[PDB]
Parts: structure tokens; C-alpha cells; sequence
């Protein structure tokens, strides 16, 4: 559709999760936005 | 290694080969003998 749904420098309209605690299901769909923690520091719900 | 009396200087900066033995990276990271500590693309744990 590069055509049609490429807009200017971006299309905000299709996002997606770029990192997860864990693996989700399939034919799940998981809205959570909680904050990824990738190390051993503690995040408390904000990027760090 | 990070407690060791002398260091060698800056321009002649020294580089130890170590291999083949066991570390446990999670008591030095919770020792608190460190000043500052940051990983990069490989967590303290993981390290483990």
C-alpha cells in the first residue's frame, strides 16, 4: 500500500509492541502498555 | 580486579584475558562497592 497509507514522514494511525515481559499467546490481543524492564533497575511504571 | 591497589595508566590501558572459571556477577552488583555500574545490550543477570 506504499502508494496510498505512507503519509508525509509517518503514519501514527498502526502501532505495535516493540518489547515484552514475556511471549503473548496467539489469538490474543494484549493492549497493556506497561513499561518494559529489561535489566535488573527497577522501572516503577516509567522509562529509565 | 576493580579493587586491586594500582591500575595501569590511561594510554597504556591494560587489557586481562580471562577464561575458563565460574563469576557470579549478581553479588558484585548487589555488593554496592561500586560507584556506578551500567550494562550495555546484556543485563547483570543474564550475565549469570
Amino acid at each position: 500500500s506504499n502508494n496510498l497509507d505512507s503519509k508525509v514522514g509517518g503514519n501514527y494511525n498502526y502501532r505495535y509492541r516493540l518489547f515484552r515481559k514475556s511471549n503473548l499467546k496467539p489469538f490474543e490481543r494484549d493492549i497493556s502498555t506497561e513499561i518494559y524492564q529489561a535489566g535488573s533497575t527497577p522501572c516503577n511504571g516509567v522509562q529509565g | 580486579v576493580f579493587n586491586a591497589t594500582r591500575f595501569a595508566s590511561v594510554y597504556a590501558w591494560n587489557r586481562k584475558r580471562i577464561s575458563n572459571c565460574v563469576a557470579d556477577y549478581s553479588v558484585l552488583y548487589n555488593s554496592a562497592s561500586f560507584s556506578t555500574f551500567k550494562c550495555y545490550g546484556v543485563s547483570p543477570t543474564k550475565l549469570n
